[PDB]
């Protein structure tokens, strides 16, 4: 499923540095993580 | 088949196979509106069907909160990499991007409750009266002649919502208090104002107010507006099912 | 009486964010879309772990 | 409150949001407001710190740069759970902290 | 994160671009590394004003 | 020591467009591409629906008759709408439709300075039970502005405009017979059609010159 | 320019009496009877007191004579 | 649509070769943008002059030592690599030094090249060389295109910046710029910042309106 959609097989993408602009001499891993939202906000716990 | 889809209620038709002789098409479904849960979070039902489609037994018509188009859909997804970036994800921390605040992806809306009572004391009774002392222009502009803020008004931090005036007798006032009362020329009001307000850090918009009165007691005009809105909504859904 | 006040809370710096495999975390600030590293396709990364 | 990490701050300083910075420095802002000569009262001072005026941050930032604060975890484990830092003026509701502490 | 920075920063590499090169000083090496042609791990030679 | 002139705007779609200005020297192309993306992704003048007042429902949560979607869904569809404004900051728009038919973004009554881009974005679904009626008040902002920082029917919304979504830079090797390494850059500006990409580059040029005139 | 107590902690090696000395110096500064030696760098009297402690300009006998 | 114009308030100068400029009034996402762009245009490329060719006497390779110096020929080459040379007349000149502790001003030079760091020690007497400098816009390594060696043409030495939030009355989320620089001494820090930013001015000034 990684190799059929024009994506690298090990998740070893080649990324570009947005801050410094120097080319990374190492392949990185990106993707999509489905995360959750919690009932641990600041507004219900803030005591003023 | 589905005749008409509305966000308040949905109706479906009954086929000739799984039906009785009399009262063939009778199927109402009151969708849960924006009410209060137990942990002060909002709950609602969103329809995911169209007009002119057939359904089956046990089909999903309207999904609740954190459910979309028939399946459980709790959160959202975004592009995620594994990198310690500038100490923002220091040990196990998170570093977001401007897409989640610009597209309102992982934002959440809570429904905050505020229960105010209007009791009866031995020195003087209380009522929902809009004529409250120590009320400025910004507080009086939000509340009506009854004493309750209108449906859908912007509530800021430190706003008076409900109307509650309590009396007092033999307060033993200081000369400084009567001096500051006589300087401004205001009347010596012996009735205090114990109306509830919002806590610090809450600045939102109200959606509805629920009022309960005793049997054989005087009713507020805001209560009359609430019960007349509820009865015209009930008569509207009875008329549409008829 | 009881009034139902709805707060339109947004993303603020310091909210709680965890995934599905028990990785508790707190967001730091609202960093822009350019500071994150991007690939050659055109889609920059959003939430870096 | 809840904490978060701030990596752009030194060891001799930290971050702190203005919504709690208006109240944790309340006798200091009352003394500065009654000593500089803008408002000698305290009820108008409460009204101007609850009305979110524009000048409250300019008169409040004098006791942010060089004024210590204390911060303690509510589950206390050892003696390093309490600390001292220096706040700055940021936005939001939660507190940024030093990473290496 | 800081210890992975010191780990991936200081390394004994076999094959890289700029193997056997000479650096003038510490900040000249910082200029030469950030130019985009030098690697973070390479067998190089530099004097130190310690 | 050459200045980048005679740019070429390669428009391959209504969202994405390629622009290659000139091949730079050895080490300059990544620098100019990173600087241009760092300034273009920061803040661009876009437009979004910041205010919305409905005459059928008082607030933005309770449902009404005739509308299939929820009011949260219709305000999400309004804040997800791409709108183009030429020379006006605030303009009042209306929306009204009666009948059993769907409504798209072309059904909104535009003006001489109000232009609609998308036509496939479905606004809502109607029925024969009831109808809807609401007014749209949009504004042009610089950066992100929430409803908390910025009568009874006034309902505030957050500024959610996105003038640019997906950009990157791809370096190549060219030859114009003046040096050894000539690195040219390709910039895929993907926008929502609310503004011109060349005008966005000119706006970022004015921002960088107004920011570096002080130094 | 920064709050540094190491210049006194490496000099007196006590970490006890400088708290009382900076206490009396800050009280004399807030009372308005004694002028500070080092100039203000947009600070409170605490930073000036700890800087006068770490610089070695005020001592126990000097603060007792200034009282 | 009103943008905030930045104004230079203060400039903390501690020495002639190290300065620290700041920029208080900025927007939310423009401060880190301008700071990182300025750091990039100082680290990437800057037009200058540096030694691009070297030659030793009696040592063909870098491993062969010479006689007449308490240090090694490795130390002599690393000493001559650390010089700063600025010139504007010619493009490639060859410098010759013939001395039998030496200084940097003992090299035979004409009026075209201007020596700045003349107190830099090269060798220690206890010696002939042929150095050639050239103009370079970017970094020219030894692999791409003791004979060939590296060259540092940029007068800047170390760039660093930390951006933090400031005290803003009219707005909420606006951070300031703190920048620390160190140079070779041949150029002013603010003049080097201006001479690096003027190519960013010229690259998009004709396109702007």
């Amino acid at each position: 499923m990684l190799k059929l959609a024009d994506l690298p097989e090990s998740g070893q993408m080649r990324l570009f540095d947005g801050r410094t602009g120097n080319q990374f001499e190492r392949p990185t891993t990106v993707g999509y993580m489905y995360m959750l939202k919690l009932n641990h906000l600041v507004d219900d716990k803030m005591h003023a | 088949v589905i005749d008409s889809v509305d966000a308040s209620r949905v109706v479906v038709r009954v086929a000739d196979d799984e039906v009785e002789t009399g009262e063939a098409g009778v199927d109402i479904y009151n969708l849960t509106k924006y009410t209060r849960s137990n942990q002060n979070t909002c709950i609602n039902q969103r329809p995911l069907v169209s007009k002119g489609d057939v359904v089956a037994r046990g089909d999903i018509l309207a999904d609740g909160p954190s459910t979309d188009m028939g399946e459980l859909a709790l959160g959202q997804n975004m592009r995620v990499a594994f990198m310690p970036w500038n100490g923002f994800n220091f040990e196990d921390s998170i570093c977001l991007s401007e897409r989640v605040v610009q597209e309102d992806r992982f934002t959440t809306i809570h429904i905050q409750e505020l229960t105010c009572v209007a009791r009866d004391t031995k020195l003087g009774p209380e009522e929902i009266t809009a004529d409250i002392p120590n009320v400025g222009e910004a507080a009086l502009n939000k509340l009506d002649e009854a004493g309750i803020v209108y449906v859908g008004a912007e509530v800021q931090a430190g706003d008076i919502l409900v109307g509650k005036v309590t009396p007092k007798g033999e307060t033993q006032l200081t000369p400084e208090e009567k001096l500051l009362r006589a300087i401004f020329g205001e009347k010596a009001s012996d009735v205090k104002d114990t109306s509830l307000r919002v806590p610090t850090g809450t600045k939102g918009t109200v959606i509805d107010v629920q009022v309960f009165t005793r049997d054989g007691v005087e009713r507020d005009s805001r209560a009359l507006s609430i019960e007349k809105m509820q009865l015209d909504q009930i008569r509207k859904d009875l008329n549409e099912e008829f | 009486v009881k009034v139902y006040l709805a707060i339109k809370r947004r993303i603020q710096p310091g909210d709680k964010m965890a995934g599905r495999h028990g990785n508790k975390g707190v967001v730091s600030v609202i960093m822009p879309v350019e500071d994150m590293p991007h690939d050659a396709n055109g889609t920059p990364v959003d939430i870096v772990l | 409150s809840v904490i978060t990490v701030g990596p752009t701050l030194r060891l001799h300083q930290c971050g702190l949001p203005k919504k709690m910075a208006l109240e944790l420095f309340k006798p200091f802002i009352f003394g500065k407001l009654e000593g500089r000569g803008m408002a000698t009262t305290i009820k108008a001072a409460k009204k101007m710190v609850e009305r979110e005026l524009p000048e409250v941050w300019d008169v409040l930032a004098e006791v942010i740069r060089e004024h210590p604060v204390l911060l303690n975890r509510a589950p206390t484990l050892h003696r390093l759970g309490i600390q001292a830092f220096e706040p700055v003026l940021i936005e939001g509701k939660a507190i940024q902290l030093h990473p290496l502490v | 994160d800081v210890v992975m920075g010191l780990y991936y920063m200081t390394r004994e590499a076999i094959n890289a671009k700029g193997e056997g090169m000479a650096f003038a000083d510490l900040q000249e090496v910082d200029r030469a590394y950030r130019s985009g042609q030098a690697s973070l791990h390479a067998r190089v030679k530099v004097r130190i004003n310690e | 020591f050459l200045t980048p002139r005679h740019i070429d705007v390669q428009v391959v779609s209504q969202t994405r467009a390629k622009i290659t200005l000139e091949p730079l020297e050895r080490g300059f192309g990544h620098t100019l591409g990173n600087a241009l993306r760092r300034i273009l992704l920061s803040s661009m003048p876009g437009c979004a629906v910041v205010e919305a007042e409905i005459d059928g429902v008082l607030h933005e949560y309770s449902a009404i008759e005739g509308v299939q979607e929820d009011v949260i869904e219709i305000l999400l569809n309004l804040k997800g709408l791409a709108i183009k404004l030429h020379g006006r900051d605030e303009v009042t728009l209306t929306l009204a439709k009666k009948g059993s038919g769907v409504v798209t973004a072309a059904d909104i009554q535009l003006d001489h300075d109000v232009e609609i881009i998308n036509g496939d974005h479905v606004i809502a679904n109607l029925a024969d039970n009831g109808a809807l009626n609401m007014k749209l008040k949009v504004a042009r902002g610089r950066g992100y502005e929430p409803a908390d920082a910025r009568s009874i029917g006034r309902l505030q919304l957050d500024a959610s405009f996105s003038p640019v979504r997906r950009v990157s830079y791809v370096v190549e090797n060219a030859r114009v017979e003046q040096r050894t390494n000539l690195d040219k850059l390709v910039l895929d500006l993907e926008t929502n059609g609310t503004l011109d990409p060349e005008e966005a580059i000119r706006r970022a040029a004015t921002i960088l010159q107004q920011q570096l005139a002080a130094f | 320019a920064r709050v540094t107590v190491e210049d006194c902690l490496d000099n007196v090696d006590n970490r006890f009496e400088l708290v009382m000395l900076a206490t009396k110096r800050a009280r004399q500064l807030a009372t308005g009877g004694k002028e500070p030696k080092v100039a203000w760098e947009n600070d409170k009297p605490t930073v000036v007191a700890l800087r006068e402690i770490a610089s070695g300009l005020v001592d126990e006998n000097v603060v007792q004579q200034e009282d």
